[PDB]
C-alpha cells in the first residue's frame, strides 16, 4: 500500500517535494508527450539513492527508515516537469529475479505554471 | 549507456472485438527477457500486465499476451474490450537505469 501527497503547483525554477507511505521504492513520472520515465530510487540492502543521468544533481531521494516514508525533492523546475509523480515498489526475496513494479502510488500531479 | 525504449505505433485505432499488437523496441539486448508491460487509463497509476517478456501477472486476462527476446518484443491483445482501450507502456529492468518506452495509445477507431 502507497499512498502519496496531494497536488502541487510550482513556480518555474522552484523545489518540490513529494512523499509516499507504505503501509526502497522507485520515483517514476509521467510527463505530458514523454512516457514513463524513472527518476531514481531508493535501492535494496543498502537503503541509499540512486538516481538517472537526467535528474542528477537536482533531484533528491530519501527515505524515512522509522516511518517507512520515501521523499523526492525535485529542484529548479521546468514547464517540462509538469507530471504526475509515482512512487513504486517492484517485490528476503529467494526467487527468481523480478524488477517489474507490481505495486504504485495514486501518483502526485505537480504543474509547473508561469 | 541506457537502454532506449521505442514503441510502435505511437496511436492504434481499432474497433472492439479486433486484435490489437503493440511493439517495444530497444536500443540494445535486454538481458534475460526482463521485459514488462503496463495498461494506464486516464486518473490512475500504470497496472503491471506482463513481465519476463512473456509472464502474465496474475489476475490479468487471457486475452493479453507478450513475447519477444533481444531487442524485439510484442504485447498482444487477442480481442478487444472496451476496457481496454488505454495507454500501454514497455519496460526493461535488464539494466540500470530501468527504462520505459514512450507508450501506445490505443483508441477507438472512428467511425
Amino acid at each position: 500500500q502507497l499512498v502519496q501527497s496531494g497536488a502541487e503547483v510550482k513556480k518555474p525554477g522552484s523545489s518540490v517535494k513529494v512523499s509516499c507511505k507504505a503501509s526502497a521504492i522507485s520515483w517514476v513520472r509521467q510527463a505530458p508527450g514523454q512516457g514513463l520515465e524513472w527518476m531514481g530510487g531508493i535501492i535494496p540492502i543498502f537503503g541509499t539513492a540512486n538516481y538517472a543521468q537526467k535528474f542528477q544533481g537536482r533531484v533528491t531521494i530519501t527515505a524515512d527508515k522509522s516511518t517507512s516514508t520515501a521523499y523526492m525533492e525535485l529542484s529548479s523546475l521546468r514547464s517540462e516537469d509538469t507530471a504526475v509523480y509515482y512512487c513504486a515498489r517492484e517485490g528476503g526475496w529467494l526467487g527468481k529475479p523480478i524488477g517489474a513494479f507490481a505495486y504504485w502510488g495514486q501518483g502526485t500531479l505537480v504543474t509547473v505554471s508561469s | 549507456m541506457e537502454i532506449v525504449l521505442t514503441q510502435s505505433p505511437g496511436t492504434l485505432s481499432l474497433s472492439p472485438g479486433e486484435r490489437a499488437t503493440l511493439s517495444c523496441r530497444a536500443s540494445q539486448s535486454v538481458s534475460s527477457s526482463y521485459l514488462a508491460w503496463y495498461q494506464q487509463k486516464p486518473g490512475q497509476a500504470p497496472r503491471l500486465l506482463i513481465y519476463g517478456a512473456s509472464s502474465r501477472a496474475t489476475g490479468i486476462p487471457d486475452r493479453f499476451s507478450g513475447s519477444g527476446s533481444g531487442t524485439d518484443f510484442t504485447l498482444t491483445i487477442s480481442r478487444l474490450e472496451p476496457e481496454d482501450f488505454a495507454v500501454y507502456y514497455c519496460q526493461q529492468y535488464g539494466s540500470s537505469p530501468s527504462t520505459f518506452g514512450q507508450g501506445t495509445k490505443v483508441e477507438i477507431k472512428r467511425l
